[PDB]
């Protein structure tokens, strides 16, 4: 029948005897009141990973059957709270009141059923904005060594969803829980938290609640693009849910495979990552693009978890630390990152100065890749060296402060249309701070122009303003 | 029946066989009391922790003193609970054993003494606090580029031989006089030649008073070893919670815990992971680390370090330690070579506190200009290595010129090297310091010999340095 | 004048003569360190497939 | 209480029976050599086995001897060479002591030790110079093939003379004609008269080879004990790391780092941590041990070498390079530190002999920086003149042991810089003439060293100066 | 697909192209079955029936005497290095190979083939 006795319950797992109707995925609950994941139905006894705090269970205690499956709560009442992947309040503020659940684990949207993806999601940040496009329903990678700024570029991310609606979420997979808090403090600082969901597992959380919380994470994000708006899903790493699985595996006594990952990662992922879409005006012109980040050691590539995801998503930023240590920020390098959806994602008045721009930099990486150590060049090669170290000192931000759509395309055309000749590689960070100023000062029909029609200006009326400001600006 | 019987040993690992109903849970201890009954035997007083449960009433356990002498058969007693450690206000000065009793030779403790279990679940996310702010500790590299947080974990990675216990008795010497609470020092992976010296270092300055102190050696089984950690964890635990102080709680090498867990994991009988590490790594070094946390009816300020097992970083028990650290110290055998002391990384030292709002925009300015400076020093060594110095111009030159007069300028005097060498030490200011390093990138001084910068204190010391070599 | 331009020839001549000489040298030193490190890496993946082998 | 082997498994075996049997517990089987029992699994036990173990077949006959690991300390095995079982190998006869001591033992607590107090004399310049020694330090020699490594320790173990200065030589996993050479180096110098020497050679099995460095200090520990001083020296120890990557895996161990189980760092902990310095509530012994590491290319970045350098109280490398350059021997100043200076050291040696090993760390990598650029002259004129002459004054030849007084002489003139002015090969002929003129012209400072221990009144030890002016040479 | 071209070419008896989007993902398919079968790895990590598996798939595109079935196929190259298994398996069956580099698709000339490194019989 369906109660089951138990007969190991080391390390976070069990082993249990009985259990005839059981099923894959199952939810069981212990005699203790913590319930756990069924996952391996071997020949004679019945796998049971664990949820909860597992040191109060013994061996010959009874496990009933729930007859349940995996379920999460979703409604909107979630929004603007902090809540674990098993659906409970962690923050204060009492209950939510989450009108239905939907299951963890479901199938996605066909192929038929999606379109194609041609509005943006703007970050404000220049670098990605212009050189590495995205647009709502693509799946990007974010990977970098640590300390290099995977956070960072999320929470820019999130802030910036002010002014355009978005439903956004994120996820936290087994951070300090003190940075967790330092991150919710933040959001709510920037004033930012009130449209958004954070799921939180912590470090100290037992090994399924890692493994299961991007899973519950998207569960809450669909909900809300099956409404019809749009919806972004963060993961802040997924390396450690994958460790999270290699450790529950390898206790189950399944055949491992390269490093010791089993050999279900690629799947297990797969299942994670192809639920984002953009489904069709038939189905309500949604929308759920995603941004998870994996963690390279040492600048490592071509291992197992990294060429894994780098083939699932539609495209990589690849972040370097001796960029960042050198003073570009974010450090983004435009070289190994790629968008297959770029060009389309992009506004019109963007994509004619982005486009171009990639050409520029694409040209002096290269050149400046083995002719800098050499003291003197050819002139025209003096000129490129010139244009590519302004385009870098151009492209590099401040902390937090997210720049509008409306006045990086103002200054990548006034990058690339050449009207910085003049001004000296250390100044240009103040002659960006001076000018947007100015751009607020005069100049607000360019802009509006540029908000509704996504088009560019008139060119007469575009010099002649950046013409003004550079009357106005004084160089040191 | 609640006594049982040992039916397999396999070195630190025991397997005792309870009989039916009567199965500790995990993390439970046991005691072994058996008389010395005929001519070939030996006595021994030994405990051990239950660690799985196997089916068929067996349960492997952990002893905590070494297995010579066990006989299959021999009797083992339950005490019910975890490893009960006596905590309150007569811990401070005394020295304990991994079990809670007493070795300082003073005397023992009272028996009416509370008694507290080792393990315990973490503080919750409602529970934490993050006003964060310097703790301001004189070490000039650590006061510049990876400023230390009053109420977070720090960090020490280094390898054998770097200079990690040397920077510890610095810290204690310039914090644990002023700090005003409760310390808790616990030895893990100690050598007791330190330990040794370090309880002479505490009487005589008379800082023992206050202080309690928690003791494993290297030449403990694993056991032990592991189980050091928690044992001094759950005395400063104490005193944060019910007497409010801040506490400042030191572990000498945490690396030795996640070892032994190695060591004994594989005798337990779970299969290898990416460099024979036992499969659960993250979980329960994450679930040790996630307890040593500043609630808001407290503070602790943690200073840990970390031997990395080789001078690779990208190892298993390094890398998931990287993300638990507010502020880490990065030390580097090649720097130390040179002679540099502490021999600090500066370009990857990270800590949380480097933030315009927490330091001020002086001295963030100044953290990152250092930075940008070293890392362009490193790209030229190799380009001079190939063409010459005579080849390099301009931004190039004045690079390598300040590189190594910065790379110098880092090392100081610690007032604990006295014993190593003859010189005496210094205590620098924040604002010493970063008018110091503004003066070197300005480059004012840039006259004076690179011989000069080495192991001092401020700007002024180098100018009389200077002068003495004929400048 | 001509002496002088002739002689910078020679001069830069055996000075991109002998930085290619110490280029050389070098790329030498860090091949047998890549090679080292590789198949370091290889031998500890296999011990890993050995240990995984007997263990299961 | 009787048992039979059940597997000969290449030095393992395996035995049915014993059900009495302890962990560590000896068993000596109906051929005669012994077999030391480690795990009791639920219906065998496992018996290393110690000793020619061809003789062994299935279904041979285990009895008890019913003691743990004893190994035999007395009086009566001074001077003698045996084998780790405490055996005679050297023929000259039995020998007659009467207790046995364990081989595992409880390493002194916290409470029990002491700092440091008193040096060990090595009578090598830039041992005592630059890494001094002290009684209970454990150090580290460490380095590759044919690099001088006995060469410092029988130079040590001759230097300890008008002392009760105990003292042991333990060969691992080594070549009969080189023990059976230096066992008559020793004998020819006389030096073997009070030292102990324990053989295991490379054609006996690995349990004979991982055991031998226990047996030492198990010798040791008599000693210490009753109260004498003791030396240890282990000929190799990753040679015994070799045995047990052998022997573990003869086991069904899972390997690790490099095949080495995590067990390494245990097992030379076990081994290093009796070294001791015991206070007076003891009876004040000492135990001081210097073990040998042998690199394989200079890789001190490896396993076992890091393993090891955690466990000890310093390190001394030893370089190649230097020593086949001529510099017979070398020591690289910028590896080589010892954690227990100053306290150790003589007070005049502390007044000259303390910043010296920083100024050479400082000399190599401005050497380096001098490849590649033009230099400064203060810098140039400092610190390369005083690091090339610092070299050429701690340079040393084949068994010529120094007192510490000529040693502190010329320390002095050093880093005070009084023979600054006399270059390369006239330093050395330079300090040569100087210890041969002093010999008989310095009695009073040479006693005021020996009684006093502090360096002598400055007057008189420049008239040590004036006067070799007038006797050195020229050149 | 292979089965579906094989009827055109064997019934209608005319030249039936067969096109494969990427084949490294196939390869990296069999990889992670054979480790659920639970064999064991080798060299990368790759299953050890990796020239058989593929020579099975690769040797029925051919011209029997009905007709043909050209295929063009596409690899996906991990790292710039070729010597991984999956393409080095490959080359041997191919029979003219043109190599397409990420330099001139950023230059903005297109279709992205390098003129030197491209090769046919
Ligand atoms: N645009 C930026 N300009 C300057 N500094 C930045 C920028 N973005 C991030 N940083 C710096 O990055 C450091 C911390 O990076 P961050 O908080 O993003 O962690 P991370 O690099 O994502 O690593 P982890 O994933 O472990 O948090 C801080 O010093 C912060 O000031
Ligand atoms: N600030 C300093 N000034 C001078 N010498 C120093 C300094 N810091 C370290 N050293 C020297 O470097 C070594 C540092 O010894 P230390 O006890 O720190 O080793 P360790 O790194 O702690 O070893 P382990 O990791 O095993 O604990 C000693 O030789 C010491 O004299
Ligand atoms: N200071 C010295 N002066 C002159 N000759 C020396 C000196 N040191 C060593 N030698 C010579 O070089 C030989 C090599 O050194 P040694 O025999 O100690 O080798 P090793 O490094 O100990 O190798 P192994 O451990 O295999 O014996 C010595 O036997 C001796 O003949
Ligand atoms: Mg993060
Ligand atoms: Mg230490
Ligand atoms: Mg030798």
């Amino acid at each position: 029948s369906d109660v089951g006795t138990v007969i190991q319950v080391g390390d976070g797992i069990a082993r249990a005897h009985g259990l005839d109707n059981v099923m894959s995925g199952e939810l069981v609950e212990f005699a203790n009141g913590v319930m756990g994941m069924a996952l391996n139905l071997e020949e004679n006894n019945v796998g049971i990973v664990i949820l909860g705090p597992y040191t109060g269970i013994k061996e010959g205690d009874e496990v009933r059957r729930t007859g349940r499956i995996m379920e999460v709560p979703v409604g909107e009442a979630l929004i603007g709270r902090v809540v674990n992947p098993l659906g409970q309040p962690v923050d204060g503020l009492g209950p939510v009141e989450t009108t239905e659940t939907r299951p963890i684990e479901s199938r996605a949207p066909g192929v038929m059923d999606r379109r194609s993806v041609h509005e943006p999601l703007q970050t404000g940040i220049k670098a990605i904005d212009a050189l590495v496009p995205i647009g709502r329903g693509q799946r990007e990678l974010i990977i970098g060594d640590r300390q290099t700024g995977k956070t960072s570029v999320a929470i820019d991310t999130i802030i910036n969803q002010k002014d355009q609606n978005m439903i956004s979420i994120y996820v936290a997979i087994g951070q300090k829980e003190s940075t967790v808090r330092t991150v919710v403090e933040t959001l709510r600082k920037h004033g930012a938290l009130d449209y958004t969901i954070v799921v939180t597992a912590s470090a100290s959380q037992p090994a399924p609640l890692l493994f299961l919380a991007p899973y519950a994470g998207v569960a809450m994000g669909e909900y809300f693009m099956y409404k019809g708006k749009h919806v972004l899903v963060v993961y802040d790493d997924l390396s450690k849910q994958a460790a999270a699985y290699r450790e529950l595996s390898l206790l189950l006594r399944r055949p491992p495979g390269r490093e010791a990952y089993p050999g279900d990662i690629f799947y297990l992922h797969s299942r994670l990552l192809e639920r984002a879409a953009k489904l069709s005006d038939a189905k309500g012109g949604g929308s759920l693009t995603a941004l998870p980040f994996v963690e390279t050691q040492a600048g490592d590539i071509s291992a197992y978890i990294p060429t894994n995801v780098i083939s699932i998503t539609d495209g990589q930023i690849f972040l370097q630390s001796d960029l960042f240590f050198s003073g570009v920020r974010p450090a983004i390098n435009a070289g190994l990152s790629v968008s297959r959806v770029g060009g389309a994602a992009q506004i019109k008045a963007m994509k004619k100065v982005a486009g171009t721009l990639r050409l520029d930099l694409a040209a002096y990486r290269e050149l400046e890749a083995f002719a800098q150590f050499g003291s003197d060049l050819d002139k025209a090669t003096q000129a490129k060296l010139a244009r590519g170290a302004r385009t870098v000192e151009v492209l590099k931000q401040d902390l937090h402060q997210p720049i509008p759509v409306e006045k990086q395309v103002l200054i990548i055309y006034a990058l690339t249309r050449g009207f910085l000749d003049d001004i000296p590689v250390e100044d240009v960070r103040r002659f960006e701070k001076e000018f947007y100023l100015f751009l607020d000062q005069n100049g607000q029909h360019l802009l509006e122009h540029i908000r509704t029609t996504k088009d560019l200006p008139n060119e007469d009326d575009l010099n002649k303003a950046i013409e003004a400001f550079k009357k106005t600006f004084v160089v040191s | 029946m609640t006594r049982g019987r040992v039916i397999q040993v396999m070195g630190p690992v025991v397997d005792v066989k309870f009989e039916n109903g009567h199965l500790p849970a995990i993390y439970n201890a046991l005691k072994i009391q058996h008389k010395a009954r005929n001519e070939n035997e030996v006595d021994i007083d030994l405990t051990l922790e239950v660690a799985l449960h196997l089916g068929d009433d067996t349960v492997r356990t952990i002893a905590m003193a070494s297995t010579d002498g066990l006989i299959r058969g021999m009797e083992v007693i339950d005490t019910g609970a975890p490893i009960s450690v006596p905590v309150g206000e007569v811990t401070l000065g005394r020295v304990f054993n991994v079990l809670g009793e007493p070795i300082d030779l003073e005397g023992d403790i009272p028996a009416d003494a509370r008694r507290d279990p080792i393990h315990r679940p973490a503080p919750k996310f409602e529970e934490l606090a993050t006003e964060v702010e310097i703790l301001e500790t004189g070490i000039k590299v650590v006061d510049l580029l990876a400023p230390y947080i009053k109420g977070g974990k720090i960090g020490l990675f280094g390898g054998a031989g770097v200079g990690k216990t040397v920077l510890i008795q610095e810290l204690i010497h310039n914090i644990a006089q002023e700090h005003g609470g409760i310390s808790v020092f616990a030895g893990v992976g100690d050598r007791t030649r330190e330990g040794n010296d370090l309880y002479h270092e505490m009487k005589d300055s008379g800082v023992i008073s206050k202080t309690a102190m928690v003791f494993g050696q290297m030449n403990e089984p694993p056991g032990a070893r592991m189980r050091v950690a928690l044992t001094g964890l759950t005395m400063a635990e104490y005193f944060r919670d019910e007497q409010g102080q801040d506490v400042l709680l030191f572990i000498d090498n945490i690396f030795r815990f996640t070892q032994a867990g190695s060591e004994v994991s594989a005798l337990l009988g779970r299969m290898p992971s990416a460099v024979g590490y036992q499969p659960t790594l993250a979980t329960e070094m994450g679930q040790l680390q996630e307890r040593i946390t500043s609630t808001a009816k407290g503070s602790i300020t943690s200073i840990q370090a970390i031997y990395v097992p080789a001078d690779d970083y990208t190892d298993p028990a390094p890398a998931t330690t990287f993300s638990h650290l507010d502020a880490t110290t990065n030390l580097e055998r090649k720097l130390a070579e040179m002679g540099i002391y502490p021999a600090v990384d500066p370009l990857a030292s990270t800590s949380r506190a480097l933030a315009p709002e927490i330091v001020g925009e002086e001295h963030y300015q100044v953290a990152r200009k250092v930075q940008q400076t070293l890392q362009r020093y490193k790209e030229l060594q190799d380009i001079i290595a190939i063409l010459g110095m005579d080849e390099l111009s301009d931004e190039d030159k004045l690079v390598v010129h300040r590189a190594r007069r910065i790379q110098f300028f880092l090392s100081q005097n610690f007032h604990v090297a006295e014993q190593f060498t003859g010189q005496p030490g210094s205590y620098v200011p924040v604002k010493e310091t970063v008018r110091g390093f503004k003066e070197i990138l300005e480059g004012k001084y840039d006259h004076l010999p690179e011989d000069a910068f080495r192991l001092v204190g401020r700007i002024e010391e180098v100018v009389e340095k200077a002068k003495a070599m004929g400048v | 004048l001509l002496d002088a331009k002739a002689s910078e020839h020679a001069a830069r001549m055996t000075a991109m003569k002998n930085a290619t000489d110490n280029a050389n040298e070098l790329i030498r030193t860090l091949t047998l360190s890549y090679n080292r490190a590789r198949q370091a890496a290889i031998t500890q993946e296999i011990t890993e497939i050995v240990a995984g082998a007997n263990a299961l």
